[PDB]
């Protein structure tokens, strides 16, 4: 009874990549800010 | 050089650059250690990269080290090889930094990535601050900043006060002494210039543009307060209107309420407002009274 | 210790008190060189035979020390000129003040 | 010798050197050794491979020795033998380092590698500092650095300040007596030479270019104050505009609003602004209220 | 004597040499051996190698007895039997080592190998330190150095100062006197001469070549600032531009804002500055804010 | 017994007691030369007649 397929209760993936960032622009300034929220 | 005192050109910026650093040689004059983890930790950590590995488990209680922060310029078209002044300040509790020397310091960007190495002999004055001091060529640049300068057919040169006159007057100035189009005014703030392709003829083009002389307009009237130094400045635009003017232990020298005269130019408003004989402290407050009733006829504006 | 004129003046008086930034000071408010900062998680002060100040704190077996108490001594302790306030000062006579630590 | 004096060579750069080191033979004025145990450590860790092995648990007191770091400059084109300078600073508790000696030290790079072995007597002044002290040629360069000088046909000129009029004197100097496409100017701070292929042409090439002499342009108008030394000064291009300004205990010499005369030269400047009867720290309030305003037609630096 | 006074022959150099030893026959003012366990335990072992075996458990509180550490310089082409000098520096808690004997030292170079036995008396001034001494012919040199020295056709000569000027300079004056090809700068702090093969040869040659003189060319325009001494040494390069200085308590002799005259030679700079009246700490600060101000035409290093 | 700047005292005061490294010590905290040091397994400690 134990050895039936179950769904757990925190589905799909439990981790996440980090998402490489954007190439800063070349605009003389070493603050780059991603497309802003 | 007018244009190059107005304005300045795109592209060509400061950034700012923060490390962390220590400072030895001081007279005990350093931090207590004891109330500042940070200053023997990284001094052990120094000890640690140079190969002598102090006891976790020991009291070291030093007077002559001091953990400090550095602050720089990154100066624009840096080219690594070349050197910057820094600013350096103590951190905790530390008495002064007059002989000290600046240990190797790696300065970073606001991106965390390391853009100047910094490592030499504090300047301190010697009434004077005892904890900030200055390293002339003190920071040795180690990275470049890529730029679009040298790429495009258009250069911006910005105001560094916005005016509709003054933009439209460089636009002109611009516009005479270097072909009919060679320059558009996109704004109060902004000075588009059409410039050749290429890198040398564009830095040609603009050592030509800045040391071109603008005759500057009328700007605004202004009064400017600094409370908390207790100063007042007025520029040559500021006017008054003819109204009565009463304030605590002023009085016409004969009751308390002084006329002041209208004034067309700086001159006469600078007699009529001596004329009542007011503290500068005072005169904060009367000028706030008189921009609230609207004699003064000018912007108040408090620093 | 230290006048507020900034020259030093010696005393015998063993009364110190710790004054709102630490510092071992005497009665009168006047720092006693050479330096004493006291922590504030003090839980007791001890000052040694040999002028070691250690200081234990909360959550620290080994008590954390502060400094050496250095004592001065000159070669004709009747010559000093006795400013007041417990104070003796170097006159023309009992010179050179030698700074050694206590026990040697 | 006016582009040695403006600009850098590319490549041609001085790294920092560190290293830990001990100093003996003070007069008593050494760490205690009780609360610095690197001292002691590192003493020890010197007898062990002199061939003295002190017992673990023991009690090491010390007054002669004084634990430093030792910090030099790795010159240009640097060969191994050469001596240069260093500092010396006290890192713990020390009294002072008036007539001791360094032991043998390696100084690291960056990379962590020894560049430079110092050792030598340290010159100590004698309101003078106690804990850092100099000694002329007390290092000698153990390693040398790779470089690309000699190889290529381009070499840069770096401004020591930008200057987009500065490159393009330079550059038009450097054509005028060096042949007509000698130098190309690459930014404000960047001008590119055009050089024969070869180490010593090269060579050759820049003491050419090095003595030449080219007339430096008007540069900026700035006021730069120190507030932490208490400092004011302005260069040649500085202006100003008629304005009044008032401030705490002074008046006009009646009333406390004193008018400054538009001012065209730096002359007319200090005339203007020596009339306020102004201490310089009410001058920097002044300088910092006038930029507000609009009077001062100067750029405004606090360093 | 110009070329031997301004650089150094590639090979000819001088090491460093570090030894421990003990000074004896001090007047009651040696360590006082409860402190410092060395110094015994060093005495016992020279004991034990001259047959004497003192017990393990013993108490032995000497006076006498001083453990110090010697360095020396390992000279170029040093031959075994041959005396150099060497410096004896306390080590611990020792009051005095006015009229000691040092003791059978071995010099020890970075390799870990005695290169010089060190033996003799000490020599103490007599505010004169008194923990550190000199021995002149104190030591004998043991090893020697194998050299490439007379093996191949190319000396490099190593300016101690680099400049693509004094580099070519030298260049042209050895190719003056001493052939067509005879030298080649390969930096700007590097000159490869020509040697004929042989060791008496380049002996000869180099001889000839160091006694050469050289008109040194303008050297860079430079202010040093020692703040840790509080002094100020300006070379004959240093020039200034017309610009206004403010500090405090300095006042024309009526304002506190003093203008500096440009200036073109030396000598016209220090008019100029001592007409402002100032103290060298403060000279120092002003000299600083001129040169971020861009007053100062020169490099300011703080040393 | 051996002071801290090393010179020996004499003592009649027979109160000792271990120090944190072993070591017999007077209560003072000065050690008791000749030097004695006392393990850490240690069940009992004797002094005998013959100071053994």
């Amino acid at each position: 009874c134990a050895w039936i397929p179950a769904k757990p209760l925190v589905q799909g993936a439990t981790t996440a990549q980090p998402i490489p960032g954007p190439v800063p622009v070349a605009n003389g300034s070493i603050f780059q800010s991603a497309q802003p929220i | 050089e007018r244009i190059r005192d107005l304005t300045s050109v795109q592209g060509v910026r400061e950034n700012s650059l923060i490390g962390y650093g220590l400072v030895v040689g001081l007279d005990g004059t350093g931090d207590q250690t004891t109330q500042t983890p940070f200053t023997t930790q990284t001094l052990n950590n120094m000890l640690s990269q140079l190969g002598i590995t102090v006891p976790t488990g020991t009291n070291m209680q030093l007077k002559n080290v001091a953990a400090v922060m550095v602050t720089a310029s990154y100066p624009p078209f840096a080219r690594q090889g070349q050197t910057i002044d820094v600013v350096v300040s103590s951190m905790g509790n530390a008495k002064s930094l007059r002989g000290g020397t600046l240990l190797m310091t790696p300065l970073k960007g606001v991106d965390s990535q390391v853009y100047a190495l910094a490592q030499g002999n504090i300047l301190v004055g010697g009434v004077n601050q005892l904890n900030g001091g200055r390293i002339t060529n003190g920071a040795i640049i180690e990275r470049e900043l890529p730029t679009q300068f040298g790429a495009g057919n258009t250069i911006n040169l910005q105001l560094n006060d916005e005016d509709f006159t003054m933009a439209q007057q460089i636009t002109d100035a611009i516009n005479r002494a270097r072909g009919y189009g060679s320059a558009t005014a996109l704004d109060a703030r902004t000075v588009q210039v059409r410039v050749p392709s290429g890198n040398s003829s564009q830095v040609r083009f603009l050592a030509d543009i800045q040391n071109m002389e603008v005759n500057v307009t009328p700007q605004d009237a202004k009064v400017v307060i600094n409370s908390r130094t207790g100063s007042v400045v007025m520029n040559r635009e500021v006017t008054l209107d003819s109204c009565a003017v009463a304030q605590g232990n002023l009085s016409v020298t004969g009751g308390s309420l002084q006329s002041v005269r209208s004034s067309a130019n700086l001159n006469s408003v600078v007699r009529a407002l001596n004329a009542l004989g007011a503290t500068p402290m005072d005169l904060m407050s009367i000028l706030q009274s008189m921009q609230s009733a609207g004699c003064l006829r000018a912007k108040l504006e408090i620093i | 210790v230290m006048l507020p004129d900034g020259t030093s003046a010696y005393t015998r008086d063993g009364s110190f008190q710790v004054d709102q930034n630490g510092q071992l000071v005497t009665a009168g408010g006047f720092q006693v060189q050479p330096a004493i900062t006291i922590p504030a998680n003090a839980l007791s002060i001890t000052i040694g035979r040999d002028g070691v100040v250690s200081v234990t704190q909360q959550g620290q077996a080994a008590p954390v020390q502060v400094g050496q108490l250095n004592l001065t001594t000159f070669m004709n302790d009747t010559g000093l000129e006795s400013i007041g306030e417990n104070l003796y000062i170097e006159t023309q006579s009992s010179g050179a003040p030698n700074e050694s630590t206590p026990g040697l």
